[PDB]
This record gives structure tokens, sequence and C-alpha cells, in this order.
RNA sequence: UGAGUAGCGAAAGAGGGGUGAGAAUCCCCUCCACCGAAUGCCUAAGGUUUCCUGAGGAAGGCUCGUCCGCUCAGGGUUAGUCGGGACCUAAGCCGAGGCCGAAAGGCGUAGGCGAUGGACAACAGGUUGAUAUUCCUGUACCACCUCCUCACCAUUUGAGCAAUGGGGGGACGCAGGAGGAUAGGGUAAGCGCGGUAUUGGAUAUCCGCGUCCAAGCAGUUAGGCUGGGAAAUAGGCAAAUCCGUUUCCCAUAAGCCUGAGCUGUGAUGGCGAGCGAAAUAUAGUAGCGAAGUUCCUGAUUCCACACUGCCAAGAAAAGCCUCUAGCGAGGUGAGAGGUGCCCGUACCGCAAACCGACACAGGUAGGCGAGGAGAGAAUCCUAAGGUGAUCGAGAGAACUCUCGUUAAGGAACUCGGCAAAAUGACCCCGUAACUUCGGGAGAAGGGGUGCUCUGUUAGGGUGCAAGCCCGAGAGAGCCGCAGUGAAUAGGCCCAGGCGACUGUUUAGCAAAAACACAGGUCUCUGCGAAGCCGUAAGGCGAAGUAUAGGGGCUGACGCCUGCCCGGUG
């Protein structure tokens, strides 16, 4: 049966790139949060 | 800068490569922003043979654990340049 | 006229469409096409303001200038077309210009009948020209509001229009189910009310048809949960026993006056609600 | 040869239908 | 601890050898088995080397293991023509100034982004342990640039280039039916084979192969132009010998545009059944190499949304075709010379290389998809191509499951004909109540279809003939329990309640008497809308206009739908 999981790159970087973080302010809030925290991968 | 004997990284050898050899052409590892047309100037200064029909290839990186430690390869990209009829090879020379 | 099915099935046992006999040529002329996306009723936002919209056929507009701006200058019925977008009929008219535009069609009109847009034009059918010269009584269509604007009035099918009078400001008309309003006396307007009158005894019979329009189903008030509707909740078919019969909004329907008690054009609302 | 090995155990879960009926 | 107990993940393997300390599981050979409208290939998504060669093998292999999609060493994707970007545009998004909002931000022009679309030039064989409409051998094609080679012209009396502008064209729905041709199958001919020891065939015997593209060139299936020529123009922001419009001339086709696919050229080239060396690092290639026709059969493909019919009337722009505005002193017309970039190219993609914790009975566009019977991508058996689907051995207990059978009976079982059985394939006979006259209706109920001959039938397809095919109807005969003999392709007759129906609904307990629908009715709404989404701006409704929209109620159709305004709105 069908899954959650269908992957597509472009919709992965278009909804959970750097740039759909940067594009608001809440999202440089998460990219804060993911600084704060000293994470080797940002983004995605 | 720029300059095309700079270019140049070193020589494939492989058996592959070998083969080419009596094809008229030599595989050479080239900068990855480097394009087709800087590597025709480079041949014809470097070697002065004239080129024909230079292909140029690039390759992803293959995995190389060391113990715990992962991590990927640089990406190396070969170039082939099919040099004109009647021109002597430097190569190994 | 009415091209009844024979029950082949149960689909044929209602349905009927119109003659289509006003139609002349199948394709309409490319330079005058225009997109339609369709919105689906959805805001701006995305969310969906009115419900059950959208999931009909693909359509595309007709540019057709109501406004009628040009004048003195006489024109030419070539074609006749239909019209997806609304219940009436389009009919192209060729300008001597060599202009060509798609304007709303009076029933009655023949192939090739002369129609000038200018005031000194005649009273016969297509012609468009201003009240102060219109004679009392005359039925009229698409009526603008003001000038250059339109005319938002009386656009649709089979609707019409008369004039119970006259002043320098205002003339005085029949709006259709006998409102009456004073439409401004320099506002332009166009004699003879528009054809297609047999459109709202077309009976569409099934389904699937109105998928087509396209029409979406509306659930039944009661039948929804208590949460999303008012009249929802009961153990099967609850009663309208809640206190006055009321919209999902809070607003009630059943009688309840919408209009805003002030507004602009109160005063021009000599008569109202004829019932 | 360095020979690494490892090994990773994860919970999971779960059901509960629980297939229950009665006392009612 | 339960235990050495459950499980060992659907569904064929057997033998001979080889490797090796160790072989049921690895390798090779010979049989056999399964898929074959796929368990076949080709390519997205995605995975990101899992591909290849040489070794190792403790762990990961529901078991051993010399073997792996494992672990180590090197090796492997080649492009002006394929896909995408140096072209365009849709939904949608971003968005100068701007419109709004405590702030943060929201909205939205110009403009830009964005394919799931439009535009666009390379096709045939060969090659490796791999990657090939990329490398190679042939033939080509598009665009751009002149140290060049010829041909034609003109110096503002202007040869030509001709736009960011105006038009033309691109440019589009569904269903159906003729037609032309082809990708594909099979027949007679042709060429290479073999005379077969199991009774009998140099014989209407047997096995195998039966050809080849983009293009540059010619014309043809045929469709579309509705006509072309002249004059006049309140228009297509300015202009136009362009378009649109108007008026005359000639209209039975001169002419205008596009064609699949054919014949010869592309090819004095290579594919090809079969021979198959030296030997090399003894795999098996190099290398040699015949015929290459004809008929029947043909689409779900192409000409092409071309034609016809229909409603629910069915994208957007650029590339192109023209027009002027505007640029001008050297340009055009053909040959030669060169230039042509940036990324994706491996493998797995019906799956053990992914979604699923697994090497998991499930899930995953689309493009090719054969033969015999058959209407057929039903079903059974088989080509092309794969798959031996990775725990087994043997006893043949209960018991559980998947099935096959059943003496005499039948639903006496049971909440309930649940399950199972039976019917079902084509042709023909025949067909009721009721009804909205369409139905009901494969009503029901019966008969015939296997094989042989008269019969290369009667009659049709194509063909000059010759031949290949589609094929009833019958007569006479032969057989078996049997005859669409296998396999899959309805069980009906009634009587009532509810619901018009198709459809939809709780993915993962309930699909329905529920929902919805067309119809019927009430009410509200006059455009700066009633209703809304929002603090607002904006937007939906709506490129709508009371025969149009919003909301409530009722549910096709037929007969109808009574009384009450005190109370509550």
């Amino acid at each position: 049966m069908k899954r959650t999981f269908q992957p597509n790159n472009r919709k992965r970087s278009k909804v959970h790139g750097f740039r759909s973080r940067m594009s608001s302010k809440n999202g440089r809030l998460v990219l804060a949060r993911r600084r704060r925290k000293g994470r080797k991968v940002l983004s995605a | 800068m720029k300059d095309p004997r700079d270019v140049l990284k070193r020589p494939v050898i492989t058996e592959r490569s070998a083969d080419l050899m009596t094809e008229k052409k030599y595989t050479f590892e080239v900068d990855v922003r480097a394009n087709k047309t800087e590597v025709k100037d480079a041949v014809e200064s470097i070697f002065g043979v004239k080129v024909d029909k230079v292909n140029i290839m690039n390759y992803k990186g293959k995995s190389k654990r060391v113990g715990r430690y992962t991590g990927m390869t640089s990406r190396r990209r070969k170039a082939i340049v099919k040099l004109t009829a009647d021109s002597k090879e430097i190569e190994i020379f | 006229a009415i091209k009844k099915y024979k029950p082949t099935s149960n689909g044929r046992r209602g349905m009927t469409t119109s003659d289509f006999a006003e139609i002349t040529t199948d394709k309409p002329e490319k330079s005058l096409l225009a997109p339609l996306h369709k919105k689906g009723g959805r805001n701006n936002q995305g969310k969906l303001t009115v419900r059950h919209q959208g999931g009909g056929h693909k359509r595309q507009y007709r540019v057709i200038d109501f406004k009628r701006d040009k004048d003195g200058i006489p024109g030419r019925v070539a074609t006749v077309e239909y019209d997806p977008n609304r219940s009436a009929n389009i009919a192209l008219i060729n300008y001597a210009d060599g202009e060509k535009r798609y304007i709303l069609a009076p029933k009655g009109i023949q192939v090739g009948t002369e129609i000038m847009s200018g005031p000194e034009a005649d009273i016969k059918v297509g012609n468009a020209l201003p009240l102060i010269n219109i004679p009392v009584g005359t039925v009229v269509h698409n009526i603008e509001l003001k000038p250059g604007k339109g005319g938002q009035l009386v656009r649709s099918a089979g609707t019409s229009a008369q004039v119970l009078g006259k002043e320098g400001k205002y003339v005085l008309v029949r709006l259709n189910s006998g409102e009456v309003r004073m439409i401004l006396s320099a506002c332009r307007a166009s004699i003879g009310q528009v054809g297609n009158e047999q459109h709202e005894l077309i009976n569409i019979g099934k389904a699937g048809r109105s998928r087509w329009k396209g029409i979406r189903p509306t659930v039944r008030g009661s039948v929804m949960n208590p949460n999303d509707h008012p009249h929802g909740g009961g153990e099967g078919r609850a009663p309208i026993g809640r206190k006055s019969p009321m919209s999902p909004w809070g607003k009630p329907t059943l009688g309840f006056k919408t209009r805003k008690k002030k507004n602009k054009s109160d005063k021009f609302i000599v008569r109202r609600r004829k019932n | 040869i360095y020979h690494r090995i490892t090994t990773w155990i994860r919970k999971v879960f779960r059901m509960n239908s629980p297939v229950n009926d009665e006392e009612d």
C-alpha cells in the first residue's frame, strides 16, 4: 500500500530548502535554532 | 591567470586509456570549472598539437571509509582530447 | 426550440437541450478570444469563499464591448455564436471600420442587418442609443448604470426592462421583477429584450450535465455535523427546532433582509419588492 | 583490516485494536 | 525462563564433473520445470555505485558456502543533433515604485521565475570485462562567422537589412465512422542443411535464413484554401502596396498550403543462416560468408481531431509568415573555409540496488508487447527474452489450512441457501405480468454445434492469370459416457418494505434504508452585491447581471400537498 514518504527532490528543496527559510523571518528563526545548537547539517 | 598550462592536473593511467593511445587521443585530468574551449587552447600551447574533438567527463567521488570515519572522494574531471593525425606524443616521455 | 430526448437511459428521462438554431458558425474569431483560468471559487489567499464552485468544463472568453463607445458608424451582423460563459447568445457584428466586436444579442435579429451605435440611430432592434432619445415604454436591454462603465443591467438571456417615463434627471426604468430606479438620462442603453428566453425551460436531467456547468453538489444543512452547521446534530433528520432558520454563517436567510439600511443607492429606489 | 562493526536497536510500536469486548 | 520450542518469509529440481581445508546451496555442461499484455526491455521518479575485473570472507546471507546487491584493491558513464539550460509561456510564486497593516509583515502593477505544454538540426552497423540514436566506419542535417571562390545588384533618383510596433500563422474539446499506408505475422518461391535405423518417407521430407535508415532529390495516397485579380478605405495608439472591411471582374479550377508511406538514388556499403584457424594470457574470436522474391494477413500506429456528428463550444506565448516605422555605402545569391558551449549519461526501476525497520506474498508514470485456437491486452499452451525465485532431508500420525472426491437423501444445517455446487461459449427457435413504451428481456423455456467425404464448395477479399485467404449452408458417414469435451468467460422465477438511478461516504469494524443529484419551492441579492476569506488593502462571487448568483427545505416521475399568525422568528 501507499505510504507517507513519496520522495521528490524538487519538493524537498522548494519546501525545506535554506532559501525557503530565508524567505520568511520565522524560517530565519528556524535557521537560528539550527545554528545555536551547532548542527553539522543545516536545512535540507 | 588565466593560463592554459595550469589547467591540467595528471594523466589518467588506465588500461582503458592505453588503448586510446592508438586512437590518437590522450586522457588528462582537468579543473572542474574549466570549459572545453579552454582545454583546446591548452594542448595547442603546451603540446603544440592541432586539436580536433575534445571530450570531458566528471566523476562523483566514491566512499572510502577508514575505520569509523567515512568520507567522500574528491570529484575528478578527466578530459579526452582527440589529437589530429601525424602528431608526436609527449606522454610518458 | 427544445429537443426532448427519448428515455433510452435513466439520464435521458428528463434531460433537454436548446435548439441552438441561432448559432451560425462552429468557431469564434481568433482575434477576440481571451483566456479564462478557473478560480474554482477560491480566494487569492487560497481559501474557498464560495461553496461548490469549479470542476466545470474549460471556457474561453470572447471580447465584448458592452460600452459601445464608438458612435455614428453603421455595423452589420455577420454571425451568431454560442457563449459558454452566460445564458445569453453572442452575435458577432462587423463595423464599417472593419473593426469586429462581439455584442449581446436580442432575439429576432437577422444576419446582415445594419446597426448604428450613435444617438441618431433608429429604434430598430440591436441599436443602442442614449435614454433621452428613447420613447417611453419601449423595451431596453444592457442598460449601463453610468456612462463608459458598460451595461451591467439585463445581461442574462430572456430578461427585459421598460421605461415608465423620463425627466431631465433622471430617466425612469422598470428593472426586472418590477423594481424601479432613476437611471441617469445621459447614460447609454440598448433597445430590445435579450433573446434565448427558452433557456429557463431547459432541463438538465442528470447529475452528469451539472458537473460540466460545473455546479458542484450542495449538502443539506440538517445532514451536516452540528459543529459545521447550526441545523446539525440530532438523531436522524433533526427538526429545525432551533429558532430562526439559518445559514452556516450566523445571519438568517428566510425572509431576513440583507440590505444595508444606509446606502448611496437608497435615494434611487423609487420602488422596491413587488413580489 | 579494521573490521569495524556496528549494532543498532529500536523500540518501535504500536497497535491497540484492542479487540477487547465486554463487559458492557 | 519459556527452547533447542515457534519460525526459516508463496510458487521444481536432478545428475555429471570443476574449484577447494571444507560443496545440497558456488561455477560449467546435459535434461527438466515456471513467466511470456511477463518473472521480457527502455526510462522517469528515487536510490548514489549497489556496474566491471582481480581477491578476501570473521560479520551482514531467517541454513552451510569456494558465491553476493558483502567486505577490500583498481576500473568504469564521452553528445552542435538525445533530455534540460544559453527559446517561450500556464497554474502558482517572487515582486522596483505603490496600495495597506501596532511592529514583524499582508496585497498587488511593470518585470521575472516556473513545465506536466509549445519551438527545435543524426540516421544505420560495429566495438569493450563496461558507456554508446555520444567512441568508430559510413553517409548527413541546423545555426553562426569570412584570411576566401564565383554569380547578381546599386551610392540617399537609395541595392538591401527589415522592430521591442501592427496583423497573419502557430492554436489546441469529446465521440464515431469510412479510407490510404506502415511497424508486425504467415504462404508459395529462393538459398544453405541434413537421408534420419523405433514402424515407415529422396520424399507435395525435415531444419534454418529470407534484407537495410535518417537525409539531399523527384512525383504519388489525399486533405485542407473557398475562391483569386482590380479599385476604395471613419479601423487595427504613428505608419503600412500587411490585415480587416466595402465595391466590381473572373468562378465547375487555374492556382494556394501541407502531407503518411511508397519506387530508384543514400548502398560496386553491412546485416545475414552456416563455417569457426593460428593459437593467447587456448576465452572463443579473428576471418570467410548463400538466398534476400512473392502473395495473404494489418492495427491500439501514422496521414489527423483530416472527415462526420455532438454538447458541456474546448489553454498561453515565443520560435515562424508579412507589413511599415526605422537603419544604409556596399549588400545579396550560391560554393569553400572554420566555429558550436554548460549539465544529465553507470547500474537497479515490476524491484533483493525504492515506498515499506528486513534481501518483506503489498505499493510505483508511461513507451515496445509475438505465435496456435479465440471477438479480444479473456483463457490455456508456447517464441524473443528471462527465471531454478537461496534452509533442507522422510515418515506419510492426529490436528489446522489449500483442494479433489463422493452410496442413499435433500436445505431435515443454520439467525440466515453462509460456504460450496450448479448455470455460463457461439448460432437458432421462442419469450409473460407490468410499464414513463425506452424497457422488462442473456425473460423464462429448448434445440444445434466432434471428426470425415461431395466441398482448391455456395458466396465474398485481393490478384492479369496463377494462387493465397475470409467462409456458410447442407447432405450423406464415422465414432466414443461425452463432443464450445481442457481452461477460463450470468443460476433463475416470484412476492413486499426502503431508496428514482449511475455515482459518493467513515483510508484502517459500519457503503447503507445514509449522502448527493436533476427537479420542486421559499427567501435574499440592482453591481462598489447578497454572501463571504481578511485589522485593513486585495480577492472570490464575476471578465457574472434577477431566465443571473447566495442560503434553507424537499428529492426522478404520477396523484397531491388540508386547517391554524395566539405564542416564537
